[PDB]
């Protein structure tokens, strides 16, 4: 019953041959032909009511656009498609919550609990709003297993706690904290939870009703989709409670020089001409993605990561930061600088990423200034793992001692 | 200080890199060249420009003698970029600003047969260093 | 750019055959093959270190991305490419100035002068910030020629005037006010000027140094380019004075739980993964556009608009709102609702726009609730004008009593 | 009960419409007849506009309101500024009107546009107010659970 076939999956990506051994999907994902083709067709046709030749193609693009919200809803098991808002990415999505929900509510002394495992996107906006309101950011540290210490949360929560900023999945460790429990604790304290799902949406898409998530954000480009497009999910009560974001066309209902009224959500939060290309392309990605069992596709991705880790572990000086056998593999080698390794691995045909991964506090907590990161997608193979392992050996021989 | 420009010259580099055709050996020799660049203390890092990239941190600073000759100093965390910096320092040290703007430092990488390696590490710090030298050479007229 | 050839120009747009008679370019512009091809190539290849086969194509895309700022600067005769900032669109660009420049400076009682001819994008943000700071929006009305009354400006300026929000070109009338004089008056009063160039950039691109413009905004999609991408130009002193916009990756320099430092402009104002597709595609549009003399191309567009107006004026009950013989032709017919007309014109193969054009105050001033708008681009022909005129006749015969 | 009234559902029935639209094959003539049908919908006064929902679109303004009789039969009233949409509203009012909420939720009003051969026209004006009216009727039909 829907047996996942990695080869079938692979076949859909025209980038793959030229890409070599691509292990940087956690940065940005490759795109299936469905996405590439929808985009070209959108830009190759008129957006008007007149279509002389290619009506069928025009009707297809309209269909894609109008269903786009529903398709995101189906991915998140959201109750209604009006709970979905279009943004330019996870970063904007989170900033919107900070400014439109938090800022008008936070009083001096109030507290925002943020995990050390957070991407800058789910940390800097809280720092900014804290400065603006006189609130304070409080750190939620890692446990022995390198996950945000959710069991410590009751002790960090005080009567002045208001917001919990927490990532579904780290972009460094690939680790997922016990989100269900976290949310129970936050809600008991009357707090609202911002979940960064930029990685989680790709690997373990969150059931927002079951988990009872208040806010959820992700980016289209990590989800095998276009750049410049992202999503904010919110409970309808919360989207109603939010102030308007940007001001302009579409979001307004009536405007005069004496003032203005706005539409309801989600249109309240979507000023100006939307990135129609992004929405259509993301819809193409989702429709396509819906054909595969993500659980099976993720298992495959993880299998490869495990083979990679076990093989590299045989080399001395090796260290992994990987949690819960994830498809993301952060690592390093004693005495070897990560920038050097990345350059040489490139030369051997392996494309991966080094650096801080927009996660400075986490790396400081881990006691390193940077790391290598290999991230496995369902379009990778066992040959890719072998090629990585072999390349590392060659690299180490050039760099060691 | 550092030996580049004084005890390690273009001639000496050319003897080392000229007979190398395999790319793997060229990198090995760049890494080894980088060992000859001392670590650089905190106090000297304070007077150098810090060009902190996403990939790799790099430092570059300068001083001018009464001669008009420019002394350059710097550091890299990445060992391949450290070798490339060592080549760059050989090209530009002990030379005046007029001399510098009149010849490209990049010409040395051609003579040593290292254009592929230079290219591969441009965004890991080499762009920054090269342009920082150009900015430093423009200041050294006396004033604008 | 030796002599402008409309046919040569036309040939570049693959949408044109299917599009029929497209007269809605002021809403969104059709795209040349150069833009369509760059976008497809970008999504068809990896963004990583490794390129096994298509290195040449990958070099080309990188070249396009890195030059993208310079190409915008050349269009605006900007002194340096660091004065260019990437945004979603004109709407975001303007909101940024309102929130990052105006909001931390405006004191209760301060005044923002905004013309009645402004798009909602250059009005709602000022209304929003006024409420937030205790400042007030003051209206700059139209003169007898239906342009913002710049000669009245000294009277409207008081010691509490701080900002002048003014459009380079109306999306309804196509009218351009005397911007040079306006700026002189504003600068004498120590005010800063926000110029909405969404239309102006396409037809009469502003020389920002000559005009001494403080801020200038436009959208890529009107400029024969991709959706979801826009520009904010600012004087460097002003960009340096601005607060950070969104918080997150790229814009930050160092981050801890105790606070953060930011990059300089323009990176200070560009948080998160950029819409790389948009930037590349916009670059492709600009490089291509650079081949044609805009002055000649605009003259052509206007010639067609004039023929259209004169022909339609022979029909009784006709009224035009068009200024300065522009390429935009807003109009209506006595006793005929604009929505009805647009539907029927569509059926005759003419793609047109009706409604309020995100410009309610202007239409209230003009004493109408909505209008039809035909907008002419350099890819239009005289055959298009004849088809419009003929279709209107048929429409009128069905609709007139 | 009523003021300006309207003949749709009572005087003007599905049969009456069918006699008018059935013999029409040319799309131009169909629109002509829709516009003419819309003239039979009276101008709704300001006071009746106050008790109707105003659905102000970018394109076109449209009004829709309802009353329910003791019978349980629903009376519908409304208006459009656009004349092509006004004709389509007239057809819509014929399909509903004098019908109970149970009857309404069990029938699709869109079936009448098929019988009259007006799907192309309906489709072309959906976002100019027809979507809104149709969904406003569905919203109004859902309100007739309450007061038991
Ligand atoms: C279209 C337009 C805008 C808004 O541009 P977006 O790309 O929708 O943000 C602003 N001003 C004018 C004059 C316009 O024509
Ligand atoms: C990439 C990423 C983000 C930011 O996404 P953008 O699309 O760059 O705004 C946020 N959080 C996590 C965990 C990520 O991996």
């Amino acid at each position: 019953m829907n047996v996942f076939n990695p080869a079938q999956f692979r076949a859909q990506f025209p980038a793959l041959q030229d890409a070599g051994v691509y292990l940087d999907s956690a940065a940005t994902a490759l795109k299936p032909e469905a996405v590439v083709e929808a985009t070209q067709q959108f830009y190759s046709l008129s957006a008007g009511n007149v279509h002389r030749s290619q009506f069928a193609e025009a009707q297809r693009l309209t269909a894609r656009y109008e269903a786009a919200r529903e398709k995101v809803a189906q991915l998140l098991n959201a109750p209604d498609d009006k709970t979905i808002v279009w943004t330019r990415g996870t970063t904007e999505s989170i900033n919107m919550v900070a400014q439109c929900y938090a800022r008008p509510r936070l009083q001096p002394g109030d507290e925002i609990i943020v995990s050390v495992a957070e991407h800058h996107a789910n940390l800097v906006p809280w720092l900014m709003v804290a400065q603006q309101t006189g609130a304070k950011v409080v750190k939620l540290p890692l446990n022995a297993q390198r996950l945000p210490d959710v069991d410590l949360l009751p002790e960090l929560i005080t009567p002045r706690s208001r917001i919990l900023a927490l990532g579904q999945m780290s972009n460094v460790t690939g680790g997922c904290p016990d989100l269900a429990r976290a949310i129970t604790f936050a809600h008991s304290a009357g707090m609202v939870v911002m979940v960064d799902g930029a990685q989680g949406a790709v690997h373990f898409p969150a059931d927002v009703q079951q988990l009872d998530i208040d806010f959820y954000a992700f980016s289209g480009h990590k989800l095998y989709g276009p750049t410049g497009i992202g999503v904010l999910y919110g409970k309808s009560e919360l989207l109603e409670a939010m102030s308007p974001w940007l001001g302009g066309g579409k979001m307004v209902h009536e405007v005069s020089f004496d003032g203005f009224t706005t539409q309801s959500a989600p249109w309240k939060l979507e000023a100006g001409t939307p990135n129609v290309a992004g929405v259509i392309g993301l819809s193409a990605a989702l429709e396509w993605l819906a054909d595969y069992d993500i659980n099976q596709a993720e298992s495959w991705s993880r299998s490869l990561a495990t083979l990679a880790e076990d093989a590299l572990a045989k080399r001395p000086g090796f260290r992994s930061f990987r949690c819960q056998d994830s498809s993301l593999l952060a690592f390093d080698f004693a005495g070897v600088h990560h920038s050097d390794m990345v350059t040489l691995l490139a030369e051997y045909g392996i494309a991966l990423r080094a650096g801080q991964h927009c996660a400075q506090p986490l790396l400081a907590e881990l006691g390193v200034t940077g790391t290598l990161r290999a991230s496995f997608a369902p379009y990778n193979t066992k040959s890719d793992v072998d090629a990585l392992v072999n390349a590392v050996d060659r690299a180490l021989e050039l760099l060691v001692d | 200080g550092h030996p580049f420009g004084t005890t390690v010259t273009a001639e000496t580099l050319r003897n080392t890199f000229a007979p190398l055709t395999q790319w793997e050996d060229k990198y090995r020799q760049l890494i080894m060249l980088g060992k000859q660049l001392p670590a650089l203390p905190d106090e000297l890092k304070a007077q150098a420009k810090e060009i902190a990239g996403c990939e790799n941190r790099v430092w570059l600073g300068y001083t001018v003698a009464e001669n008009g000759k420019m002394h350059f100093f710097g550091d890299s965390e990445g060992r391949i970029v450290r070798g490339l910096l060592a080549v760059l320092l050989t090209a530009v040290e002990g030379k005046t600003a007029a001399e510098l703007q009149a010849q490209s430092p990049l010409a040395l990488f051609d003579e040593l047969g290292l254009r592929a390696q230079l290219s591969a590490s441009r965004s890991q710090g080499l762009n920054a260093l090269s342009e920082a030298i150009i900015a430093a050479t423009k200041q050294v007229k006396h004033h604008h």
